[PDB]
């Protein structure tokens, strides 16, 4: 059929006008091919022959052991106006209200069963080539939704809600997906009463030109649906076979941290992290990288939780979300989101370096963040959260903070690895303790660093770095005053830079230099940090300028 | 009542703005209120031949309301509201001894909206794991919190005060957007009284109408830079106290810090306590009184963006300042349970002080993760406008210079 509905006033792009593509001139089976496919198409009235006055033509091509029109929309869709964006996002499985019974009805002919705009229709027009183009070729124009063309996808959707908007607000009961050509129906109903509803919605989408398939044709469950497999009271990600092998391209360590990302929705504690080191640099596509022993390391972890399959529960507005969260390696975070204990909505894993210097503190924070937008998006609240920090871990660190931190409910949950603070530099200067005035200076030119220090001790030094910049030297004179010195330490120096990276009391940090510094502090039992402006003539500053200079 | 004929500029398309997910709450609360809105007229439902969004957003007491993010629309429509049907700021608002804000949003419900700039009005209230395409609408009136409203309602807006000025013509009146901004010199019972008779104007004409009751812009004041005043003095406490010093140079005319460098001699320990010299006690209280003045040199510049820098200090404590140029304060300042909720809170009492004195907002250097604050500020926040921000690191010796 074609829907009855009214269409969707389509435009061109402002200032421009629609396509005046040259027909490619086509071989004689393909010429056949068309036209016999225009004919049936015609007289069920989605396209319409025309007259030569109408001006706008688009390629049309024929391929293969049925014959396929393939119309090339290329200009149309430059030239057509942009749409609204079909969805926001796809739901998660993890998301579904769970039901007694849930039926899936694709639309058959899904575009060429709605009607386009009356007055775009002339801009969709082509040409069947007569053979050798001698003659006049035939004319034709869309009345429906082509295949290809860019408002196809919305204007369908669009109008496939208006259709359901009724059935919706005469059966609340009822509970309906749109996604592309199908449909997924559920209901609490017992399974007599379903069918029938089912009818008269199959009804209701025929009273509309939409044809569904029959009660013998639906498809039954599992759904395997966009890599996903949606049982009766259970979800699970589509089967995933970990490919064997002896030498491993970049392909194929590509397509399994894919397949592994995929598969940490579901199965927990999922690693990604060595097999992404490795893909590091740029390499050839085929190229066989060596897989190193943190690599294989992984692999195999990731081997013994795949071994047994894992399911994962669908949602229960009834019920409370909690997320829980573990560290496992440093960077690398895996969480658990369930209602009932163990009983797994979904899960996942975070690990990126947002910045260069974080902390466990810093990164359960955007964990914590990352995990609540994603709750908000699948169930539209937040997870109560079961965190491996203590209260008064994170209590000391927010409120010392420049930064706002905020996070929902949460409780301690002992799961080592514990997040911990991993040193606390001092409030105020420590009496009974060396005074270091640290600085460095990298000539811009010849990037020849002089890191050094002076002392309220008496001690001086300047070693030499060697092609680094102003920053490196100056966070190689604080290692220094680190490395050179007791338990107790004040250290005074002109870089912001600096001070601004330790007064993050990072924990980690991909630059070398840092994390030597980091070591330090760590063993260090005192350390206290300040700043002055450089070249203000400052008693220490000055002295250590000179011999860095 | 005929619309008025809303343009965009040539070179510019209407805003194509994501959606932010909100709360499954905040999603009902928004439908009953769309639901009554197409009722009523005010909204229309559209197709996806519309391809314009802007964000919209729930807030509150326990009335639900909706907020829609026009703040990319305003940007695009920046020539009509501003130079075409500009509203001139008054700079006496500012001088007044109280000054109350009014809530007249709901004025702009009546005045119908150009034909053709509905499309641009476009907004998606989303669903929960995207389970609906999420229900499209666009506003047939005058929509709240876009700057073309109070713009286009302005000649409508001084009909219905003309007689409240004419009869009390030293209180200045000000549309800021959604607010009228109403301030007097009377004493605060008879400036109460004003302001239910000015509820009673607005009552006809159908309008029932971090910050007190009202507000009071003449006791506003620069927060002055904190020179201690120490009983004793160690290296450290000078160090600190020239860092201060040296930075305000940048910002201040004629700070000297001479005489306090001379005092950190050679390479001394920190915790070292140190004799003050007399000079040194000079030039410091020297320093002191211009940090109580306003800034010389410093004046708003109209044409430019203003900017609002703010920094947490610990214990409920906030520390602000806004300029245009960088270091350049036009105004510095201070705000007093937990971290997102009191930095909204800030970040409204600096925008409502904004645009009382200088009828702009300015566009806010917040102290956060970007996704923490966007999931968040929405549930603490009161106001009808929404000021631009980008998201920034605090450098921690900012932090101490300002307190
Ligand atoms: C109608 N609707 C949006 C919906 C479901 O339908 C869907 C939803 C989505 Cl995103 C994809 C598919 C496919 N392809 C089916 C599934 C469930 C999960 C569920 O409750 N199930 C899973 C399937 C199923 C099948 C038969 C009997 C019971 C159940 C119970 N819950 C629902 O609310």
């Amino acid at each position: 059929p074609i829907s009855p509905i009214e269409t969707v006033p389509v435009k061109l792009k402002p200032g421009m006008d629609g396509p005046k593509v040259k027909q490619w001139p086509l071989t004689e089976e393909k010429i056949k091919a068309l036209v016999e496919i225009c004919t049936e198409m015609e007289k069920e009235g989605k396209i319409s022959k025309i007259g030569p006055e109408n001006p706008y033509n688009t390629p049309v091509f024929a391929i293969k052991t049925k014959w396929r029109k393939l119309v090339d929309f290329r200009e149309l869709n430059k030239r057509t106006q942009d749409f609204w964006e079909v969805q926001l996002g796809i739901p998660h499985p993890a998301g579904l209200k769970k039901k007694k019974s849930v039926t899936v009805l694709d639309v058959g002919d899904a575009y060429f069963s709605v009607p386009l705009d009356e007055d775009f229709r002339k801009y969709t027009a082509f040409t069947i080539p007569s053979i050798n183009n001698e003659t006049p070729g035939i004319r034709y124009q869309y009345n429906v939704l082509p295949q290809g063309w860019k408002g196809s996808p919305a204007i369908f959707q669009s109008s496939m809600t208006k259709i359901l908007e009724p059935f919706r607000k005469q059966n609340p009961d009822i509970v309906i997906y749109q996604y592309m050509d199908d449909l997924y129906v559920g209901s609490d109903l017992e399974i007599g009463q379903h069918r029938t509803k089912i009818e008269e919605l199959r009804q209701h989408l025929l009273r509309w030109g939409l044809t569904t398939p029959d009660k013998k044709h639906q498809k039954e469950p599992p759904f395997l649906w966009m890599g996903y497999e949606l049982h009766p009271d259970k979800w699970t990600v589509q089967p995933i076979v970990l490919p064997e092998k002896d030498s491993w391209t970049v392909n194929d360590i590509q397509k399994l941290v894919g397949k592994l990302n995929w598969a940490s929705q579901i199965y927990p504690g999922i690693k990604v992290r060595q097999l992404c080191k490795l893909l590091r640099g740029t390499k050839a596509l085929t190229e066989v990288i060596p897989l190193t022993e943190e690599a294989e390391l992984e692999l195999a972890e990731n081997r013994e939780i795949l071994k047994e399959p894992v399911h994962g529960v669908y949602y229960d507005p009834s019920k409370d979300l909690i997320a829980e969260i573990q560290k496992q390696g440093q960077g690398q975070w895996t969480y658990q989101i369930y209602q009932e204990p163990f009983k797994n909505l979904k899960t996942g894993k975070y690990a990126r370096m947002r910045g260069a210097h974080t902390n466990d503190v810093k990164q359960l924070t955007e964990a914590v963040q990352k995990i609540t937008t994603e709750s908000i998006v699948i169930w539209g609240k937040t997870p109560k959260f079961k965190l491996p920090i203590q209260k008064e871990t994170w209590e000391t660190w927010w409120t010392e903070y420049w930064q706002a931190t905020w996070i929902p409910e949460w409780e301690f949950v002992n799961t080592p690895p514990l997040v911990k603070l991993w040193y606390q530099l001092e409030k105020e200067p420590i009496v009974g303790a060396e005074t270091f005035y640290v600085d460095g200076a990298a000539n811009r030119e010849t990037k020849l660093g002089k890191a050094g220090y002076v002392t309220n001790r008496g001690r001086q030094k300047v070693v030499t770095l060697t092609d680094t910049t102003n920053q490196k030297t100056e966070l190689q004179a604080i290692y220094l005053a680190l490395q050179d010195s007791g338990l107790e330490v004040n250290i005074v120096t002109d870089s912001q830079y600096a001070l601004g990276i330790i007064q993050a009391q990072p924990d980690q940090s991909e630059s070398e230099l840092v994390n030597q510094i980091i070591e330090q502090l760590i063993k260090k039992e005192k350390v206290y940090l300040a700043w002055v402006p450089a070249h203000k003539g400052i008693g220490g500053n000055e002295q250590v300028d000179k011999l860095v200079s | 009542i005929e619309t008025v004929p809303v343009k965009l500029k040539p070179g510019m398309d209407g805003p194509k703005v994501k959606q932010w997910p909100l709360t499954e709450e905040k999603i009902k609360a928004l439908v009953e209120i769309c639901t009554e809105m197409e009722k009523e007229g005010k909204i229309s439902k559209i197709g996806p031949e519309n391809p314009y969004n802007t964000p919209v957003f729930a807030i509150k007491s326990t009335k639900w309301r909706k907020l829609v993010d026009f703040r990319e629309l305003n940007k695009r429509t920046q020539d009509f509201w501003e130079v075409q049907l500009g509203i001139p700021h008054p700079a006496g608002l500012k001088k007044k001894k109280s000054v109350t804000v009014l809530d007249v949003g709901d004025a702009y419900f009546s005045v119908p909206l150009d034909e053709d700039f509905r499309k641009y009005t476009a907004f998606t209230i989303p669903s929960i794991n995207n389970e609906t395409p999420g229900i499209r609408y666009q506003y047939n009136v005058l929509p709240q919190g876009w700057k073309g409203s109070p713009a286009i309602f302005q000649s409508s807006m001084t009909k219905i005060l003309e007689p409240f000025r004419k009869q009390n013509p030293d209180i200045v009146i000000y549309q800021y957007m959604d607010d009228l901004y109403v301030g007097s010199d009377l004493e605060i019972g008879q400036h109460r009284t004003k302001i239910e008779e000015l509820r009673q104007h607005l009552l006809r004409w159908g309008l029932t109408t971090w910050m007190g009751y009202e507000l009071h812009p003449d006791k506003w004041t620069v927060q002055p830079i904190v020179l201690p005043e120490k009983d004793s003095w160690t290296v450290n406490d000078i160090q600190k106290l020239v860092g201060k010093l040296n930075w305000a140079s940048q910002i201040y005319p004629g700070i000297k810090v001479r005489q306090l460098c001379k005092l950190l001699r050679g390479t001394k320990a920190l915790t070292e306590v140190i004799p003050l010299t007399e000079e040194a006690e000079l030039e410091l209280a020297e320093n002191r009184e211009i940090l109580k003045e306003p800034v010389h040199g410093v004046y708003y510049d109209p044409s430019k963006d203003l900017i609002a820098e703010i920094q947490k200090q610990g214990q409920g404590q906030w520390t602000y300042q806004i300029y245009q140029e960088p270091f350049k304060n036009l105004k510095t300042g201070k705000y007093a349970t937990n971290d997102v909720k009191q930095l909204t809170e800030a970040v409204q009492k600096i925008t409502t002080e904004s645009i009382v004195i200088w009828g702009k907002t300015p566009k806010f250097k917040l102290p956060i993760q970007k996704e923490t604050w966007e999931t968040w500020w929405t549930e603490y926040w009161q106001a009808t406008w929404i000021p631009e921000w980008e998201f920034v690191n605090t450098p921690p010796l900012v932090k101490l210079w300002y307190q």
